């Protein structure tokens, strides 16, 4: 296979086009020099991250193409914005599909699926990561960070924003490097020398809660915990999963490219073996993908789903696996958020476990045939594409070649699917690999009237930004684990438009002024993810050819149709067509 | 002028449809007694969506089957606002013809006016001073349209305004 | 040729020992415990340029060269200026000499040269950088940015200074994360769910243009199109190209060490073709060098001599193709601001194409003879090194400062070695110095107590001074689709004279604008443009020839006994060709 | 005077109850101190040896006995929680109110650190429930701080 190398970075509470062009394209136009390289593609989501795939000759060594990726990236880090450097850029070699998913459970159902998330990132996610052969994991969950909720209502009452949270975070949640007592170079005579400790991060939602803000007038005090509820809580709230429909977490492990399969398998269990000693109590490690024996099953909603609807989805897909299939369903690993496309509110996976071969006599009860009737099952669940399958058409790139822009590209495939669609004979079922356009919450801010109240953009910016969609501020030390602290705004507070203009800022003169008195807002229509093929925008399109027709015969017809296209979209072929 | 979100069945549909542009399935689904008034999470009805992508014709049949021509998104705004905003002329000349009220304002005091203006779409602006537009609206933030001219440095749009 | 490393590094508006002391020195430090390596060099120029070479043994593998060289380069990274950090800086293992040279032209005349670099820059350029064997790409202009042309008169006028519109701009021109109406974790029960979109960066000049800088007290706006000119325009100007005398750029390619040169040369052309389907009317490729058919014409000039007067040079030596050699000369690719001894304003070069082997019949039209008539024609140009060669005796001699002595010490030191070996016609011809001379320079002293007791900030003095005349990048901006940079510098006219210094404003703590004048003097100098180091010392190289039938080696041990006579702390060495 | 008093020092620390009854025997000094001010009976006191304690105390160890920075055996036994401690000390003597430099006393100490049997102990013996530290506050401004509601009762 040619081997692949990807690069991941997070933005916390970006857009896909802010992702893309802070992001994205300041990494591709640094990815120069390389050797081997073949073509090189990228998506940039609304969940905040981007994913850059580098695609190799045949034959390349994937050592040395990891080795050249990192390389260049570290010289283009300096290029990132500060927030996306924070979080760690990855840069892994593997094989994009699942090795096995170690999934976790707790037996006693004393631990929510919240902690048992926190108890795999914080105990286990890390060694497993350094077994080697081990290529990406990835965590079905997020670890905790200690989550500050803020409430506008109570910053407002004491004149505060999430500036002076944050700037009384970072100066009371610190790590002070102080010196020594008789440190070198010292004094003659000298008897005692002794390390000073200063402040140290904090450990606990009780020692967040009492950070103080500010003093008042009279001398009362205005602590965090007076503005804010203080909370162990996910980085995240985007993954989560379900085994046999209980809490769980688990890790999903994909084999580092020409890493042996079983030998790193074994690796794998020899490193649970170590930790499962010192589990605490009800906490057991179950197994329900092991790369005959079992498939997956993926769920891809429209973008706009709520996490709600895709969990629906998923209690239908499962609720099939555990009642109709029972005799030959041994287990389903169901996660929400996560699917064969990666991060999206709309998307989930099941990991499906069939019993013992021998207890599945019939060729009706062999994995070909029980994936097909699944499907058969799942085709007519509304507006969601759900099918189960085990791990070949077309793949074709639609290009904007003249700084055309998303909305222009978009129209042009739409004339392109629209011409496929009139050719029924040739080619079947020509759709789009991602995602369409959905509702956002376009807010400028008023310029003038911030200058004419003496409100700062920046205080305006960082206001907006941190209570909307958090804000990594520093870290802290939990159960002796670094680990992130977050800032963002109580759920309630962030869930409607007027929700905006409970929202105050502080002037320059000590005055007040809510998100109304500068802001305007209206609705229209963005992409959550936008795709980029050789550093271009691009837009993949998926298709195969017709029933008795070559696979040449189709392609040749789609570049006849991509011939009629507006001026300057060009195409490539990729993947399995190159 | 608010319309409810029943995401029923046709109404979804339609939504879809119109947004899409697939004029016959629109005409199929407003015949089999469609809401044509149905309205998304953000309040946008389908001739909100036919607006704004600029699907001319699908604006005629639903206009034509009784679509609420002044329908208001969450935030205030109208199909006309989506209309001079996007730069689709015809479209504005349609709602206009239909009953359009041209000195709506959104939530913000932002009127269709403003949005052609600031998109500097001349045309679009001669047809709303034709049908009544009021030259001197002033948005939240006391601005007028020709305060958008100079702004924007758009002496065309200033001249038309005089 | 043993294979090499090469980093660079950017530093825009810095002087060479600015460049040297702030960049280069911390790089080289780091530069030990490499494998196979034989010596290391570095250039830091005046147009604030770094190019450090690292050569190893032959044979040595070059992924694992650049490899070891970038590994010591990371130990210097956070302590370089942000302002070369956020330039980029690159590690290559290139071949020193170019494979081919795609140029581009516009038929139609519907484009300028500064145009077409940006065209190339946008379209062009990363495409073939990322095309496997291609070890570095020069571009002959330069990719647009967003210019802001400041005006210190109404800056002036607006008690505004050159901070006020960085900080305008970075606030105003800005791509902000702002999270989502519906997020999770949600309220449960929740439907809408939506990205909130807020500032994104600026697309036009248009945009920039109304940037608000202030609102006035009566209420009126200060944009900045009100005190600047906006405009797209070069991230610098320092390379022009030409093609047969009609406006150019164009791309010269150098190959990766080892890389095979016909494949790669063939993978650019496949790239090429792709691209050429969308081109804008007019737009064309021409070949103007593929390595024979060709051969290159090297300008040089002395130090101090501005880009009118390399352009001078370059048109008569392109005029003596086109005239002279014009049944030979298929065509001329020439390019002022670059040259064999890379970017500077006081060096050119010439790429020519010759006419097919069979339209040349004759010994004295083929290329050995056409390049001797050449140079032969040039060598009368005064003050200037002109000379034709298609593409090994010399010797390779590297004067070195090992006692702290300075720059100026060692100049003393070079001129005296020079002088000497001129008085040996016999065993030594044209012993000469690699290197440019010192110029003129202008010295601004910053007045301290002066600056305190106005209320005055460094920080402010040394942005509005180093913003205005040498030009500051701000962030980036989206043009046409692509990320970009946005720059701040003096309109030209209020940067050309000494005198120009003193109406450039810097605002006090108390509000009050004070001039320049008030907290600086300044008087003439001499330094370097080019400062040389080799193996981290300060250096100076000399070229020169054995005499007509003497050995290298005999050459060689001159050189050495004359400089076992040079003041104490002045060693030497040799490299390149001298050093087996 | 004594090397032995290193060697006690050391031995308390390390909780080395025979070591200890050993070098009393031989006459270390039960009240050697080391280079911070801090006796056996401190060391035990901070490290939680109960049996050190008692042995030290019989022994004529200095019950009241301050470091360089004036805090006492009962400070540190307080602080840490050591409760049997705490009231062994109490019965042979110690300072209830001792004030550190700081103005810290016993009972801000065990109330910082939520220690509520320490807190009662102390309050039995007399400690001054209102004594003040030299930013002026007590036990019962530091239980609102910390937001520890059992403690703000008792107080």
């Amino acid at each position: 296979a040619p081997p692949a190398v990807t690069i991941s970075a997070s933005y916390p509470g970006a857009d896909a086009k802010t992702v893309q062009d802070t992001v994205t394209q300041v990494i591709e136009q640094n990815m120069n020099g390389i050797d081997n390289l073949m073509y090189m593609s990228s998506n940039s989501d609304s969940t905040g991250t981007v994913q850059i795939t580098l695609t190799f000759e045949s034959g390349t060594d994937a050592d040395i193409a990891q080795v050249q990726v990192q390389n260049k990236l570290q010289l283009a880090m300096p290029l990132l914005p500060q927030e996306v450097q924070q979080q760690g850029v990855s840069v892994e070699k593997s094989s994009s599909s699942f090795l096995m998913v170690v999934g976790v459970i707790n037996t006693d159902g004393t631990m929510t699926q919240e902690d048992i998330s926190d108890y795999v990132a914080a105990n286990m996610k890390d060694a497993i990561s350094r077994t080697s052969g081990v290529g990406d994991v990835q965590l079905f969950g997020s670890q905790y960070a200690m989550r500050i909720w803020m409430n506008p209502n109570e910053l407002n009452k004491f004149q505060l924003t999430p500036v002076d949270v944050i700037t009384a975070i970072k100066a009371q949640n610190a790590q002070v490097a102080a010196g020594q007592l008789g440190g070198t170079p010292p004094v003659k005579g000298q008897q005692l020398n002794a390390s000073i400790i200063a402040q140290t991060r904090l450990t606990s939602t009780e020692e967040f809660g009492k950070i103080l803000l500010k003093v008042n007038q009279d001398g009362s005090r205005v602590l965090l915990r007076d503005v804010a509820k203080i909370e162990l809580g996910g980085e995240n709230y985007d993954i989560i999963a379900e085994f046999n429909g209980q809490p769980a977490s688990g890790l999903g492990i994909k084999l580092a490219t020409g890493a042996n399969a079983l030998d790193t398998a074994a690796a794998i269990r020899a490193e649970l073996a170590k930790m499962e000693p010192f589990f605490p109590s009800g906490l057991k490690i179950v197994y329900p993908y092991d790369t005959q024996g079992v498939f997956m099953t993926m769920v891809q909603l429209p973008a706009g789903a709520t996490q709600e609807r895709t969990q629906k989805v998923l209690n239908e897909v499962t609720h099939y696996y555990l009642t109709k299939e029972k005799n030959n369903v041994e287990s389903v690993f169901a996660v929400n958020g996560f699917g064969f496309a990666g991060r999206g509110q709309n998307t989930g996976i099941a990991f499906v476990s069939l019993k013992d071969w021998a207890d599945r006599p019939g060729e009706e009860n062999k994995v070909e045939a029980i994936t097909m009737r699944a499907t058969r099952a799942f085709s007519q669940i509304k507006d969601a594409m759900v099918f189960a399958f085990n791990l070949t058409g077309f793949d074709f790139e639609l290009i904007d070649q003249a700084g055309l822009g998303h909305e222009k590209l978009t129209q042009a495939r739409n004339q392109l699917l629209a011409e496929a669609a009139k050719h029924p004979d040739m080619l079947t079922s020509v759709r789009p690999n991602g995602l369409e356009d959905t509702p956002q919450f376009k807010i400028d801010i008023d310029q003038e009237k911030a200058q004419a109240l003496g409100v700062s953009i920046n205080d305006i910016n960082t206001t907006l930004g941190a209570a909307w969609g958090g804000s990594y501020v520093n870290d802290f030390i939990d159960r002796g684990r670094v680990k992130k602290v977050y800032v963002m705004s109580e759920a309630k507070y962030r869930m409607l438009p007027d929700d905006i203009g409970d929202w105050y800022v502080r002037a320059a003169d000590g005055q007040m002024v809510p998100f109304s008195a500068f802001s305007s807002s209206r609705w229209e229509y963005g992409s959550p993810r936008l795709e980029r093929y050789n550093g271009l925008p691009s837009m993949e399109i998926l298709g195969q050819a017709a029933p008795g027709k070559s696979t040449g015969e189709a392609m040749e017809l789609m570049e006849q149709l991509a011939s009629k296209l507006p001026t300057g979209v060009g195409y490539d072929w990729t993947g399995m067509s190159y | 002028h608010h319309h409810h979100h029943h995401g029923s069945d046709l109404g979804k549909k339609l939504l879809e449809a119109a947004r899409a542009g697939r004029d016959d399935e629109v005409r199929i689904l407003m015949a089999n007694g469609a809401d044509v008034n149905a309205a998304d999470v953000v309040g946008w009805t389908p001739l909100h969506l036919a607006a704004y992508w600029g699907h001319l014709e699908i604006v005629e049949v639903l206009l034509k089957n009784g679509a609420d021509v002044n329908a208001y998104d969450t935030l205030g705004s109208t199909p006309l606002h989506l209309a001079a905003h996007f730069g689709h002329l015809e479209i504005v000349e349609v709602l206009l013809k239909n009953g359009a009220d041209v000195n709506a304002k959104d939530d913000n005091g932002i009127t269709p006016l403003h949005l052609a203006a600031n998109r500097g779409h001349l045309e679009i602006v001669e047809v709303l001073l034709k049908y009544g537009a009021d030259v001197n609206a002033q948005d939240k933030f006391g601005k007028t349209a020709f305060d958008i001219s100079i702004n924007n440095g758009n002496e065309d749009l200033a001249e038309i305004l005089q």
